[PDB]
């Protein structure tokens, strides 16, 4: 991440544009939440997130390299 | 008021090929009872 | 289904290789070390 005076220095010095067009892809997850969360938590009061253990759209940007 | 945990999540470290370099390019095996 | 957490309690596990060797010196063993630590709530305001 850079800004100001120095970006403008470093593109003047060492630095030179490459792309001109890229792509962010989106991935969204959404936790389970069917269970016996509901039940715990109003028998105890209190909840553990487990199951932790078994066994688009066109941004201008530019890179350098 | 209640408290929530997140989870526990254990490290998964990567290897480097040493069997087939370091032991050939290094040191050679040799048997001998 | 967001809420207060007051904070809470943390745990990692990372694997580092031991080493082996022998003489004069004492020998080393693998030992296991566990620290906790916290967290930190921040607060958003806005109105008009």
């Amino acid at each position: 991440v850079t800004t100001a005076t120095l970006k403008r220095q470093l593109l003047q010095g060492i630095l030179q544009i490459d792309d001109t067009a890229a792509d962010v892809p989106v991935t969204y997850g959404e936790m389970v939440l069917q269970g016996t969360n509901l039940v715990t938590a109003l028998v105890m009061g209190k909840a553990v997130r487990g199951m932790d253990d078994v066994a688009n759209a066109r941004v201008p940007a530019d890179l350098v390299i | 008021q209640f408290d929530i945990l997140l989870g526990t999540y254990c490290n998964t470290l990567n290897f480097v090929r040493f069997l087939e370099l370091g032991l050939s390019v290094a040191c050679i095996c040799t048997k001998f009872p | 289904e967001l809420a207060y957490v007051r904070d809470g309690v943390i745990q990692f596990e990372v694997q580092q290789p031991m080493i082996a060797r022998d003489g004069p010196h004492p020998v080393d063993q693998p030992v296991h070390n566990y620290m906790v630590k916290r967290i930190h709530k921040r607060s958003l305001s806005a109105a008009f």
